[PDB]
């Protein structure tokens, strides 16, 4: 439930 | 007593801080301007928080042991941490002169009616201002700021944590290099105490932590304020 927290997380 | 491996972990430490924290603020002219003369502050504000949670994830991605974690632990750990690393890197800027956050210019100065002016009241702001005190009293070394947002993040006892284990070790690791730095590169009378100072100012930001979200999630229940911030800031803080 979390996009764009993973995608900054690499 | 500073191994090997802890002169590499404070190296790594400082350089990550330095890649994340422009002391410049040339990014500032990019956020929607501030409004003084209504929540005028909410939309400057609400950008600057979420190009720091932006400057708080790099800086995370960076510390020793972190990306042997698992992305839903690392999810959970910055979710929980990022409103708490942001105020005790917002420490940098702050100035005990006239009590603001002094980001460059007049126009990024921000003193206690600018935060207000966001939609947040004395019951966070009385004691943020006495932690930024307390920090800044604190006269701590680049080393020591650094090892302590880090020892924020990765916190064993946040809520959701799965690998408990594997956390409190690479945290670990993170205080053991803090103690022994204190022990070796801070004289005394600075050094009496320092660690249990640090650990509760960690302990200061869990209080501050519960108070913005109670505060948030107030604030963003009106859709007409939660159409002001970003999106990164609603998957982060909620809703
Ligand atoms: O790389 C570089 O350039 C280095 C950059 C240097 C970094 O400078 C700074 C970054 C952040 C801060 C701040 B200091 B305290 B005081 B309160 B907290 B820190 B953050 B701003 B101000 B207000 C803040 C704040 C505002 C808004 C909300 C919100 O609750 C809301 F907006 F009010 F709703 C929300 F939603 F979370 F944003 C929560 C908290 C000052 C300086």
């Amino acid at each position: 439930n979390h996009p764009m927290l993973m995608n900054l997380l690499k | 007593k500073l191994s090997e491996e802890q002169q590499h972990i404070i190296a790594i430490l400082l350089d990550a801080h330095h890649k994340t924290y422009d002391p410049t603020y040339a990014d500032f002219r990019d956020f929607r301007p501030p409004v003084r003369m209504p929540l005028s502050m909410l939309p400057h504000l609400a950008d600057l928080v979420s190009y720091s949670i932006q400057k708080v994830i790099g800086f995370a991605k960076m510390i020793p042991g972190f990306r042997d974690l698992t992305s839903d632990d690392q999810i959970v750990l910055l979710k929980s941490s990022a409103i708490e690393v942001i105020m005790l890197r917002s420490n940098q800027s702050f100035t005990m002169d006239d009590m603001s956050w002094d980001c460059g210019s007049q126009d990024y100065k921000y003193d206690v009616t600018d935060v207000s002016k966001a939609g947040h009241t004395l019951e966070l702001i009385e004691p943020l201002i006495k932690f930024q005190v307390g920090l800044k009293k604190l006269n701590l070394h680049e080393e020591e700021h650094v090892l302590l947002m880090a020892i924020c993040i990765v916190s064993p006892d946040r809520p959701g944590v799965q690998d408990a284990k594997l956390v409190e070790a690479i945290q670990d690791r993170l205080s053991n290099t803090l103690q022994t730095y204190i022990r070796c590169r801070h004289p005394p009378p600075g050094s009496h105490q320092l660690y249990a100072k640090m650990i509760q100012k960690l302990a200061d930001l869990r209080s501050l932590n519960e108070e913005h979200s109670k505060q948030y999630r107030s604030l963003s229940f009106q859709p007409e304020n939660s159409m002001k911030l970003t999106p990164l800031v609603l998957e982060v803080f909620g809703n």
